């Protein structure tokens, strides 16, 4: 049995965690009290002597507000109180505060709970980590946690799901700083990180769901659909991406270039005819459906996987794949084969009942490692340079014990990554 | 070109190939950096409480100075009034001494007028 | 990260302090007897931020009322909400401060300050996690100016890691109680540069000018000026007091609004400007960056914004709020620094302020605030180059060079502001 | 708390004190036995166990005559007998008898009584001293006493109320001498001195009050209303209050420049209602000044307006707004704002049988103008005329003085004239 | 505030007795010492001049002194003679032969211890002695010689006390005794040094007033003493009666005597009347003020317009408008500015007492410190020199033990006095 452990750090990670575990319980028929009227779900859910199923999850925040809504909420009975860890005072959007000041005070406790979940595993694969780039806890504590998890579980995979900041979705002035800082610290410790751009998700909610101003519930439910596609491989007895190690093998030919672009289709408004395998497929190469804003035809591909879901027949898939070859000019790097790994997972896509998504008989999620995602880094790098040339806000970080040198070091790493992407797409 | 990969209960996977490739720290290091950051935080805090302490000392020096100013104003007033009061006393006593001596010199003269009357 | 401890010092501090509590007690449904009679539970969600719960489920402001003079706190006690305040949190001396910053800071203030710090130390131990301190006070007089800055210095020594935030009223010859206001204001601006994290600059010059010019009040009174001040203090704290989109406290505000430690003086603004007794979203957005709406008598078009916070209150589409705020930004691009991306932030709250179905409050960190300090500095030099009224300060034990140090530092703050006005990308 | 102790020296001081304490007892409802049917009057009256309210005042004279009228008059049971102190022989219009020969025999008695009044204080604000420039006692004994109070009490506020001589009102030939001598020795010791030109009071009585030949009771009752205004701030609760410290710091810009010009309005004959604007304007018309001089040719360094009665601050504001426009009224360059305002609620009380009319509101302005130097100039000239011939000096030398003291006192007055010139420089 | 009154010699006891008669009537005291008066204003300052006897009687604080026993029987004979304490009569048996040296050095010195006994007893009965006043002539031997000796001895014992004299100046019109200029010059010597204020009563002016104005062909001492008594009443009014004035002898001396030697006052009085004579018209206030700076109303034979007033005190008595009184007094000063020194500002003072003297509805007394008084001292000095040039009668004086040199010194000193009066007469404020 191939157990995975989910870690949800800070506000964004806790609220995306809420949305995923909600969908998981709906997908596997687990009620909010953990009762349940294919046994691959046990990779994500343990079982107690009372017959209840408990997520293999830990929720971490340096502030009690968000997790208190888990403690008192609809799924309050699903988690045991040990799995929910709060401090009293948050990181105030300050990476060095979450990483050096408070993080030093709560890390050993968090590792202790992780150590305990890991002891209920006969074959732990590793960790899924959810966090924002922008918050002080999501950037600062997460990067401290990754450092420690590498020390304590060396041969174990870590996959990140990272919220990339956007001015349209409640961002703060200092989030470029936090983003570059945590990316520096966690690069060598993550094996595969799926970035979620809040602007991309917000755009998708507006255009396809007709919600002029999406809520966090809106964005997180749409995010969970994407996360669900990626983990459905692990939670059901699928054939593509059956273990955490397979993501590196299939999507990350070069270690630092481990940031794949997810694409999902279709997103149909519940308020508002079933789409073929071929229509959801060529809608995988339209930038509007990307989780990160970039132009993949001004880049090159190193890997590409299609995760189908629902009533999808293999001949339809090949029929679609042949059509887009002649219809679309997509470029792979010289040293990679030009083609696709295809997975069908027969479980239908599931939507939260009453939510804003519509139930569909078939859906697809495409995972690609493209050099085009470099321009998301370029955008952050530029906002970092504007503020750092004037040393703006740096004094908050130095006051927590960080050295101004860490800023230029982190920014030099981001430069190296930007030209790593340059070099492989030469 | 299709290539079958795997089949299972809840799915199957394969691969499609169009063109082939054109081309064939430590725990102590971690906690070392965190203890160093913690000792920079505590040193900056030490410096702040040091400057605040320096301001406490200045404040009680100002309060002391106002006390000393008031005591020096009493001490100057006291000795200047004493000098004034004793200077007036020596002057007024001298005027009286002189006035009495002139009257007594006249009394000497009057006894001399009398004795001179006894010669005649 | 929840509770605020509030301190009002001196005549002015206690007047606007009272008017503030009068305003937020009405917003949260707290009556003067201390008990609650509102209709939305949004009024109780963050009530602990500013109030303590009493035994009889009554709410008691987390306020400490300070004066070297007994007169004003008799006046507070007699006001409308005078009974709401904890009788133990009144700390009043007997002598007064004689309109003299040296008396407030050195001699009279030092003999009352530890009685104040006990009441502070007691209210803060009754906190689960203390977010910070907020102080209301004038800089022109002796108690709020001199003892207030003494308080701040001594609170910082006992709570080094806590945010200190002041609402500082700026003297003006248009509404002056005393001839030595420039000395008092200059000596304490020195202190605020050193020891506060956010200061809201309330300019009596601007309040008077709004009442006279916009509100057509021939003869402004402190009641009029304070009507504008309490509206601004309500708006500025709306996100601390009410649940909303924002999960943020005073520390996160300091982080995102203060790019450089000394540059932490904010221009407050408000719209609509109203008179006691007696608008569209586009108009709201526009008059918020209008000189006529700044509570600091500076023309923002004379400088550039480092950062701006705006909050809109009332029922209104956020789509139209954001569209007008971006239009204004892009229309006036040369008044925002380009080396701080997305430096104009907007929050909306459904609950409109009492008496108004819509409003907007503006917090801007602007290089144009240097005009305020230049003004204090020229009045300072006009008196000080003749050593006028100086003997009242040296008599308290102060040295002349404390004065020159204070003006030298304030002239450094001006040039510091000017340096980022001229910075390019 | 906030007690003030009053010292009345010599005939002029004692008789004015009579008028003042009769006025206070009326203003507060204290009958002449100190019984009484807002406790701010306790700054000026202590209370015995039987409910007897007793002035915090000493009356002193080197001759018993004037204080014997007190000891036998209406208010003879208002003061304890130890507060009324008399010697046997006056100072015969000779400063040096008041300061040395006669005064030195009673000075210790006077400080011991004062010390006992101070011992009943828990917040002594300061001393108010009433005396004439011209008397041997008014001049010489007040100088002795001010010196001795500075020794006993350090820098504690000492404020004077000084009667300035006038030929129209029982002046003597040597009064110029006594005026300069007391001004010299008292400069370093007084913090604020309010001069009352007997000619100015005299003229107000004949012009406004239609009294052919005013008597002392006429003059002194007028003076009392002005003193009452200044002290009203201290004995009443009021809307805008001004303690003794606020007086000194808002009116005295340099230690030696401490002689404010007093103005009072309205002064209406009893046998004959004015606006806040009307009375405010009349404080800048020279007919109502307490010293004869012309401020329209001087410069103002500080103005203190004390209103009593039915006065609204908005009306004081509108009225002071008018004054700031009239450039007939010129302030020095270095005074960015020279206005401090008091408002007390209780209208001026009129003594029955007096000549002033009850008014709803009045105002007393204290202004520091360079133009008060004109009054020093008139005394110095009379000093010089006589001193050039050494007329009358032998009376002073006989009591132990030195001519040395005469020129020193006159040179200090030269420097004071030069000080008033220089502070009006732009 | 008690005064001790001493009268010495014939003239001293005659004008002293007249003084007591006049103020006793003003104060309601009859010759027995009982008070028979109408108003208590008579009694308020009665202790200045009278002691309170048991029996509700009042005894003048008076010391009567003469070397000749004669005149002190006629004072006992005089009306009010029984009013004086008998123990205060100190008289010898030999006169002084109109010889100052007998008064000062020989016969007078033997009797002077006994009068100091009385003075010590009267003054230590006082609670606060103001000072002393002495009535005497300067032309005789007892008043001049023994009187100035008494002053010197009282100086020794009471040096902080005021000394005041009413001094009668000789004249050839009145007395024929040729050595009166010698006695007056020796006396003035002493007075310059040892008194604080001296009223100069000139027998020359008293004679001229009686002869020229009162048309008395052959005036007598009684005629002349009427004008003395009126004046002494006038100048003591504000010591004796409560008025505006809160003042004693020392306050008077401080304001009237700007230089120590220049303390000789020129008294004046209006209206002038002869004794026991009904006045058929009281003067008006304009008349009083005018006739008071008129040389005909001076009691010293000097024209005021020949000099300058250093200081002037005017006392008006009667029911009159203080409006009109202060009006005229300013007029007088303005019209006649060139007679007041400009370097003593406000040097004319005016008091009004409602109590008029007996026989007048209104009167005025003038006390002027004028440089014209040098015309008096010159006249004495001229008469002195005309005798001394020839050593006339010197053996009357050296036979008593004096030396010529003492005469030379007194002449020097009086010429010095004339010189200083002229120095200040000629001084400008420039
Ligand atoms: N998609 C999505 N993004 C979120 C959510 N909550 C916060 N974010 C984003 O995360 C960033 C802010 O960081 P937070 O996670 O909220 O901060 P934190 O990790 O709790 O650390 P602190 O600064 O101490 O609060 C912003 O860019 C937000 O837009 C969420 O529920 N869904
Ligand atoms: N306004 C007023 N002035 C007075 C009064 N009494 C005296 N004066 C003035 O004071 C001066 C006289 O000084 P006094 O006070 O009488 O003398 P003294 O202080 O008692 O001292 P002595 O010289 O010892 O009598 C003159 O200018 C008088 O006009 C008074 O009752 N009211
Ligand atoms: N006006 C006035 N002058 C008098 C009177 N009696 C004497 N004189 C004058 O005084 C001078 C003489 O002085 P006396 O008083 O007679 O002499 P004395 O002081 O008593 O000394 P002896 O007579 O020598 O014992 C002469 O000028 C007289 O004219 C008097 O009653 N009235
Ligand atoms: C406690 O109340 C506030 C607290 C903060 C902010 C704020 O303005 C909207 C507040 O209301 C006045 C805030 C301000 C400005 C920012 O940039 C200038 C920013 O990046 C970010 C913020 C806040 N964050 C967001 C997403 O608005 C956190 C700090
Ligand atoms: C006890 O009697 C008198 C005492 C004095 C004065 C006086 O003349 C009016 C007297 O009556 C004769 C007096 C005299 C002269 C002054 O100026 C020449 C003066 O300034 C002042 C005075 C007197 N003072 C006043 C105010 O008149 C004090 C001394
Ligand atoms: N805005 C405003 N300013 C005030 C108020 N009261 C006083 N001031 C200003 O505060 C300064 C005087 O300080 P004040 O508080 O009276 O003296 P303190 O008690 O020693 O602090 C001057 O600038 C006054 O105009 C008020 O109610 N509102
Ligand atoms: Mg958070
Ligand atoms: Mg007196």
């Amino acid at each position: 049995m191939r157990e995975c452990i989910s870690i949800h750090v800070g506000q964004a990670g806790v609220q995306i965690g809420n949305a995923c575990w909600e969908l998981y319980c709906l997908e596997h028929g687990i009620q909010p009290d953990g009762q349940m009227p294919d046994d691959s779900f046990n990779t994500f859910f343990s079982e107690t002597g009372a017959g209840k199923h408990v997520p293999r999850a830990v929720f971490v925040d340096l502030e009690p507000t968000v997790i208190d809504e888990v403690r008192t909420g609809t799924y309050r009975q699903l988690f045991h109180p040990e799995q929910l860890i709060t401090g009293k005072e948050d990181a105030a959007n300050n990476y060095a505060r979450g990483h050096y000041t408070i993080g030093k005070e709560i890390i050993d406790l968090v590792l202790d709970r992780i150590r305990k979940l890991a002891d209920q595993c006969t074959g732990l694969q590793g960790f899924l980590v959810f966090h924002s780039f922008g918050g002080g806890t999501g950037s600062g504590f997460t990067s401290l946690l990754m450092e420690r998890l590498s020390v304590d579980y060396g041969k174990k995979s870590k996959l990140e799901f990272s919220i990339y900041p956007a001015p349209q979705v409640s961002t703060a002035v200092v989030e470029p700083y936090n983003s570059i800082l945590t990316t520096h610290t966690t690069l060598e410790h993550s094996d595969c990180a799926f970035m979620v751009d809040n602007e991309a998700i917000y755009d998708i909610c507006r255009r396809n769901l007709d919600i002029e101003r999406p809520t966090y519930t809106n964005l997180n439910r749409l995010i969970s659909q994407i996360v669900s596609s990626i983990t459905a491989s692990l939670r059901f007895d699928g054939a593509l991406n059956v273990d955490l190690t397979e993501f590196q093998t299939n999507l990350v030919p070069y270690p630092r270039i481990h940031f794949p672009l997810a694409t999902y289709a279709p997103v149909i408004s519940a308020e508002k005819e079933q789409l073929s395998v071929a229509e959801i497929t060529n809608a995988c190469f339209e930038p509007a459906n990307q989780m990160v804003k970039c132009d993949p035809r001004h880049g090159k591909y190193m890997a590409c996987c299609l995760l189908y879901r629902g009533d999808v027949v293999p001949k339809d898939v090949n029929a679609a794949i042949a059509t887009i070859k002649t219809k679309r000019s997509i470029q792979f790097v010289d040293w990679c084969p030009t083609g696709f790994k295809v997975g069908i997972n027969y479980q239908p896509p599931t939507v939260v009942p009453g939510g804003d998504l519509a139930k569909v008989q078939r859906a697809v999620c495409m995972l690609s490692n493209t050099t085009a995602i470099a321009e998301a880094w370029a955008r952050l790098d530029h906002k970092f340079d504007l503020m750092y040339a004037k040393r703006a806000f740096v004094h908050w970080y130095v006051g927590e014990g960080m050295e101004e040198g860490e800023f230029s070091e982190a920014r030099e790493d981001m430069a190296a990554l930007e030209k790593d992407y340059e070099e492989v797409g030469v | 070109e299709v290539i079958e990969l795997n089949k299972a209960t809840s799915g199957q996977s394969w691969e499609v190939i169009l063109k082939p490739p054109s081309f064939d720290p430590s725990l102590e290091e971690i906690q070392k950096k965190l203890e160093a950051a913690e000792e920079r935080r505590k040193y900056q805090e030490a410096e702040l409480l040091k400057h605040l302490a320096e301001k406490r000392e200045h404040e009680r020096e100002v309060i002391q100075k106002a006390i000393e100013e008031n005591n020096n104003f009493i001490k100057m007033a006291k000795e200047k009034l004493a000098q004034k009061m004793e200077s007036n006393k020596e002057n007024r006593e001298a005027h009286l001494a002189a006035m009495l001596e002139r009257l007594q010199e006249k009394d000497k003269h009057a006894e001399e007028v009398r004795k001179n009357k006894e010669l005649k | 990260m929840r509770e605020i401890v509030h301190i009002q010092a001196g005549q002015c501090g206690n007047q606007i302090g009272a008017k503030f509590w009068e305003v937020i007690s009405d917003e949260h449904g707290i009556d003067p007897t201390g008990s609650y009679h509102g209709d939305s539970d949004l009024q109780l969600e963050r009530i602990n931020v500013y109030y303590n719960e009493a035994t009889g489920n009554k709410y008691v402001p987390r306020a400490i009322l300070v004066d070297l003079e007994p007169g004003t706190m008799d006046s507070v006690r007699s006001g409308p909400f005078g009974q709401i305040f904890r009788p133990d949190n009144f700390v009043f001396g007997q002598s007064g401060a004689g309109n003299n910053w040296a008396k407030g800071h050195y001699t009279e203030g030092a003999e009352l300050v530890d009685s104040v710090l006990d009441v502070v130390r007691k209210e803060s131990e009754s906190c689960d996690c203390l977010q910070g301190f907020q102080l209301t006070h004038s800089l022109g007089g002796g108690t709020g100016s001199g003892m207030g800055t003494l308080l701040i210095s001594k609170i910082r020594e006992e709570y080094p890691d806590r945010i200190m935030n002041t609402f500082s009223v700026m003297p003006s010859p248009k509404v002056s109680d005393t001839v030595v206001e420039p000395y008092n204001a200059t000596l304490s601006v020195h202190q605020l540069v050193e020891n506060t994290d956010e200061t809201y600059c309330i300019d009596n010059e601007a309040l008077y000018d709004i009442c006279f010019r916009t509100l057509k009040l021939t003869t402004p009174t402190y009641g009029d000026l304070n009507h504008l001040v309490s509206a601004t203090m309500s708006g500025v704290t709306t996100c601390l007091r009410f649940p909303g989109q924002l999960n943020a406290d005073l520390r996160k505000l300091a982080v995102n609004m203060v790019p450089f430690p000394r540059l932490h003086f904010f221009m407050p603004g408000f719209a609509p400007l109203t008179s006691r007794g007696s608008l569209t979203v586009p108009e709201l957005t526009q008059q918020m960056f209008d000189s006529k709406n700044m509570m600091a008598a500076c023309d923002p078009r004379h400088g550039r914004y480092l950062t701006v916070a705006a909050i809109f209150r009332g029922r209104m589409s956020m789509k139209e709020v954001d569209e007008q705020m971006l239009n204004v930004q892009n229309k006036n691009s040369s008044y925002f620094v380009e080396w701080i991306p997305n430096n104009v932030k907007t929050a909306v709250c459904d609950i409109p302020p009492r008496g108004l179905k819509m409003s907007a409050t503006f917090i801007g960190n602007s290089t144009a605030i240097q005009e305020l300090f230049k003004r204090i500095s020229e009045q300072f030099t006009a008196m000080f180059r003749r050593k006028a009224f100086l003997h009242w300060y040296t008599g308290e034990g102060m040295d002349e060079m404390e004065f020159t140090e204070a003006e030298s530092n304030m002239n450094d703050l001006v040039s510091e502001y000017q340096q980022y006005q001229d910075a390019t990308a």
